Order: C-alpha cells, then structure tokens, then sequence
C-alpha cells in the first residue's frame, strides 16, 4: 500500500492530455530503462525519469 | 537534442487538437444555427400573410 | 522547465474553446437580429398591400 510514500510534486494532475504513470523498474534494468522510456510509446515526455523511492 | 525534438512536437498535437476541438464546433453549430435562422424566417412567414 | 511549460501551452488551446464558444456566442445572436430585422420586409408589404386595399 501506497498511503505513505505520495507526493503531489510526482504527479501531473489537471487531466486535459497528461498523466503520470507509476512504473516500477528492477535495479539491474535500470540503464536499460533510462534510454528506453522514451521509445516505448509515442509521445512520452522525454525527460521525467525522477527516482521517487527504492527497495 | 532528443529530449527536446518531442517536447516541441508536443507542441504539434496540441496545434493538431487545436484544430479539432476549436474548429468543429464552429462548423456543426453554425449550420445547426443556419437551420435555426431559416426557422424563425420560416415561422413567421405563414403567420404575417394570415393578418394579409 | 518541462511540465510548467507544457500546463501554459495547454492555455492557449483551453482559451482557444472559448473562441470557439464566443464564435458560437457572437454568431447565434448577431444573426438573430437581422432574422429580427425581416420584419421590414413585413413593414413594406403591409403599406404597400394598403395600397391594394386602398
């Protein structure tokens, strides 16, 4: 459960086209991910790989 | 220069829904009107040439 | 940065509904009035049909 770990920093609200996704990503496949993220769809906003919390 | 390539074609389908959701409603509800015009020159047309 | 600057060009299309909606403010009344005004032509005709009666 999430109750604890929000912020509204981390989220885009104000729904009109743009919402953020949680992606949840392993710690091996994180350079992987890093160059990735923005081709695994179209129109991804390039830039917002920010690291909320880890395990 | 990849990060910033997508974030001015963000700026392309917000022009591209610009086009879509200003533009359609000035199409539809113009010629709805259109109808609606031509209704009130139809309604009184019977109307005034009963008083002739 | 990146995501104020994308909520403020979101601004220009959200006010671009408002000119699709005072575009469907100005045409519905501005129109409404010269189908008003054909009453003229119903103001003519009864003077000149009063010549018919005349």
């Amino acid at each position: 459960s999430l109750a604890e770990i929000v912020k509204k920093d981390d989220f885009v609200l104000d729904s009109e086209y743009l919402v953020t996704l949680l992606v949840v990503v392993p710690k091996l496949n994180h350079n992987d991910w890093i160059k990735q993220y923005e081709t695994l769809a179209e129109m991804v906003v390039p830039r917002s790989s920010n690291v909320l919390s880890e395990d | 220069a990849d990060v910033q390539k997508q974030i001015k074609h963000m700026m392309a389908f917000i022009e591209q829904e610009a086009n879509e959701k200003a533009e359609e409603i000035d199409a539809k509800a113009e010629e709805e009107f259109n109808i609606e015009k031509g209704r009130l020159v139809q309604t009184q047309r019977l109307k005034i040439m009963e008083y002739y | 940065q990146g995501i104020q600057q994308l909520l403020q060009a979101e601004k220009r299309a959200a006010e671009k509904v408002a000119d699709a909606r005072k575009r469907k403010a100005r045409r519905l009344k501005q129109a409404k009035e010269e189908a008003q005004m054909e009453v003229d032509q119903y103001r003519r005709e009864r003077e000149q049909e009063f010549q018919s009666k005349q």
